[PDB]
RNA sequence: GCCCCGGUAAACGGCGGCCGUAACUAUAACGGUCCUAAGGUAGCGAAAUUCCUUGUCGGGUAAGUUCCGACCUGCACGAAU
RNA sequence: UCGGGAGAAGGCACGCUGAUUAGCUCGCCUGAUCAGUCGAAGAUACCAGCUGGCUGCAACUGUUUAUUAAAAACACAGCAC
RNA sequence: UUCGGGGCGCUUACCACUUUGUGAUUCAUGACUGGGGUGAAGUCGUAACAAGGUAACCGUAGGGGAACCUGCGGUUGGAUCA
RNA sequence: CAUAACGUCGCAAGACCAAAGAGGUUUUCUUGCCAUCGGAUGUGCCCAGAUGGGAUUAGCUAGUAGGUGGGGUAACGGCUCACCUAGGCGACGAUCCCUAGCUGGUCUGAGAGGAUGACCAGCCACACUGGAACUGAGACACGGUCCAGACUCCUACGGGAGGCAGCAGUGGGGAAUAUUGCACAAUGGGCGCAAGCCUGAUGCAGCCAUGCCGCGUGUAUGAAGAAGGCCUUCGGGUUGUAAAGUACUUUCGCGGGGAGGAAGGGAGCGACGAGCUCAUUGACGUUACCCGCGAAGUAGCACCGGCUAACUCCGUGCCAGCAGCCGCGGUAAUACGGAGGGUGCAAGCGUUAAUCGGAAUUACUGGGCGUAAAGCGCACGCAGGCGGUUUGUUAAGUCAGAUGUGAAAUCCCCGGGCUCAACCUGGGAACUGCAUCUGAUACUGGCAAGCUUGAGUCUCGUAGAGGGGGGUAGAAUUCCAGGUGUAGCGGUGAAAUGCGUAGAGAUCUGGAGGAAUACCGGUGGCGAAGGCGGCCCCCUGGACGAAGACUGACGCUCAGGUGCGAAAGCGUGGGGAGCAAACAGGAUUAGAUACCCUGGUAGUCCACGCCGUAAACGAUGUCGACUUGGAGGUUGUGUCUCGUGGCUUCCGGAGCUAACG
């Protein structure tokens, strides 16, 4: 995070798909993130689906993937042009899903 | 020597786990000074100054069944690092069963002797 | 003296074909299998010694068949030739 | 190879005139000081290096086609047989 | 102006910032290049472990994906009932 | 231009130099002026100590250090100038580079200490960017001035006006932080004799759960026990007195009342003086608070595998996904999703980021180094650190008494005030360090005097492969010469290559050369280490014992420095029997660019020059004192079947070590 900072901005520049390590097999959703830090670094995409392009530009809280080595950072979904994963009934707290009527 | 109060204290300290009847040490007032707690509080038989030229400071030392009158005896103060106590900072050894040797302007005295004069100073050693 | 034998290279030199492996493909790299013994180990390349060639990638420049660096199967590199 | 490279580079001054100081035995010898003053320009004529970097070749001085080539060509101490 | 002189003005020495030459340092970018870390089942051989089925270690030298291998010399903190 | 209270300047005990009124209840006061001394307060300057990180920042400096004179200033000073001298500074780190306003305090911690310095208070430095000076008690001065630069706006372009890092606000930035609000009456400030004027300083309200504290969403009653959902051995159990329902109170809201926070100017008495008396006037608010009336009247969020307190069913199925760490999921999952239930907390609840100890993991209090990380390879030696016994002076360190300082606030304790508390008030207690005065002086330090049991020396003896130079034997290998000779020799796991009847191998004799030193040798000895071993001579170091004769503590260690320091390979010259990297071939093998066999270069050997390293290992530096002995050996002495001194081994008391030792 740099300035010690709780949360970065950043513009996506690749939004691909990962394989978790040895013991795990899947297609985890990442995107690599220029954050205004001056660092060019992988965050990892919460949720079941999500609407990131090339020019998404998402903020950044930081969490490392166990599965995906690398990933040392998660996506805050809710905020910018990440939106929030859609029929969230659960925790949506996090993925940042308003509560249905 | 370079501390003569540790030597002498360590002269007895070996010569008691020896179980040595008596021991020599070079005279010196402050020795003696030291030698008259260590007979008053019972820690040794007593001292006689000896010596045909040489003046030293035969210590009759003794013991009993189980201990040591002496169990244990080591100089804090020491010439590298030397240690000051006031009134209240003297430590009392062993809850008071042990006592410590202090050297005061009022003289040398013990924990509760110099407590009860009401003065500190450098503590010579732990007995 | 020669035939014959042997020492000497501060005389002329030589260093292929195949299979497996591997790679997204082709090549080089390693071992072997065969032919004729070996098949280039220690060192060195498109070099004033490479034709094809302004070879390919790239730096540099608005643009350089020039230059520099790398790769390099170097038409016919190499140890007092 | 500390000998050098180096008058590297770069910058300033450098006229005349008056009155003086210092070095010396002295010079019609030399080095300076203060003040005044003229021109666009004072080493006002005359003599007199352009400089820096990269690359190739041969080490260097030297030698060579007297009448077209001095060159990376020859020679060289050293090394070796 | 009581002429004694003063003020205006003029000229001159000194002066941020900038320019030129050289030197030191930091930063962004970068040909080409070196090795490294990490990633269930690609590959060549097989070095070590393992007294285990050819002893180890060491200085030095060369090589090799690597631990390491090999060469020369040394040590044993060298094996074994003969 | 006058007077001199005085003050200034020379010498010594002389001469020079000053200053505006006005108003009135006007012969009396009021305001003000000039000169001097003092008071009050605020400052300029200097000095001791203290004040972050890096030496991959080490030699630096010419006004640079000092002197004389001068200039300059309110004043000291190279501050500046002329002349003279040549110094000044540095490993107690200058110079250079990097960073950050500093502090009282704040957070944390048992303390020490660490981190921080945002609110409030003190100081410092900055207002378009940069520089500068003037005027003044003071600003080198935001709404003063001058010059350079960019930008914005105005413009009949000739030329002008500005600078929100002031308040509010706009746009841009960001995860994110507010009313372009009300008001001066109160408190305080500037000016004025006063009246009075100015005062978004401040006092308040607004917005935001950002935090803290207080309060409400109800109280009592209510089935062996509804319905519904859930579980079931379907007998029943669970959610539950929980809801419904009954009674009661009744936050909001409505009506009425309505605050503290504030006296003079003026007028009357008195001389419109002192003093006394009397009268007029308020933002937040019509809010707080009081009284009356009065309806039950929002709750959510996180979590339930373990640490962590709180469980089942269903769905899914190593798929989808979870995850701080260990992990979980491939058809029975309390760790995935939902539901019922349960735990925690409550308008709050979670999440993310940041700070603290545990770490005795830099250990001063609290640590270690033979093998787990860790003694520098050795010596010499500078600075520095440390230093034996007795006496005297000083008394700097150290210790003691008194006194000054140590701002407020804060913290701690007690009491008090707002209904409690937060908050606030009063009092009380502790305080290192530093300055001053006085005193003690045992210990450290300093000065002076003195002493041998340390160390060194002398004399007489002793053992040793200690070191350097030169000179000296025998065995064996190879080659050469002579003699004599057979058919094989050689080599291997087995063989072959190879050599052989112009003759080797084997054998005898003679000669030459290089290198090494077969028993003794040892489990031994010497050297600082590496290393070093036939004998003789010369040169030279260390060391031990006796006699106790001489000097007399002159010591220990030691950053840097200096010197020494195996092997390897390297440079030049020489040499080269044997051996032997690279390498030439023959074998072995799946392959062998190894091992085995045949050749073979550098090298190995000598002289000179080079490096500095190593399991340079007892992987445990030197000196002194103390702590059972037994046994073997080297050397001196002694009353010598043993005592004693030094040296070299082994076994072992106590003790030490994780174990080995």
């Amino acid at each position: 995070a740099l300035e010690a900072c709780p949360q970065k901005r950043g513009v996506c520049t690749r939004v691909y798909t990962t394989t978790p390590k040895k013991p795990n097999s899947a297609l985890r959703k990442v995107c690599r993130v220029r954050l205004t830090n001056g660092f060019e670094v992988t965050s990892y995409i919460g949720g079941e689906g999500h609407n990131l392009q090339e020019h998404s530009v998402i903020l950044i809280r930081g969490g490392r993937v166990k599965d995906l080595p690398g990933v040392r950072y998660h996506t805050v979904r809710g905020a910018l042009d990440c939106s929030g994963v859609k029929d969230r009934k659960q925790a949506r707290s996090k993925y940042g899903v308003k509560r249905p009527k | 020597m370079q501390d003569p109060i540790a030597d002498m204290l360590t002269r007895i300290r070996n010569g008691q786990a020896a179980n040595k009847a008596a021991v020599t040490m070079p005279s010196s007032k402050l020795k003696v000074a030291i030698a008259n707690v260590l007979k008053e509080e019972g820690f040794i038989e007593d001292f006689k100054v000896e010596g045909d030229t040489k003046p030293e400071l035969e210590l009759t030392l003794k013991y009993f069944q189980g201990k040591a009158v002496v169990e244990s005896i080591q100089r804090v103060s020491r010439p590298g690092l030397r240690i000051y106590k006031r009134k209240d900072e003297l430590p009392k050894v062993m809850a008071g069963l042990g006592i410590a040797v202090v050297s005061t302007s009022k003289g040398v005295m013990t924990d509760r002797a110099a407590r009860q004069a009401g003065l500190g100073g450098e503590i010579i050693c732990y007995v």
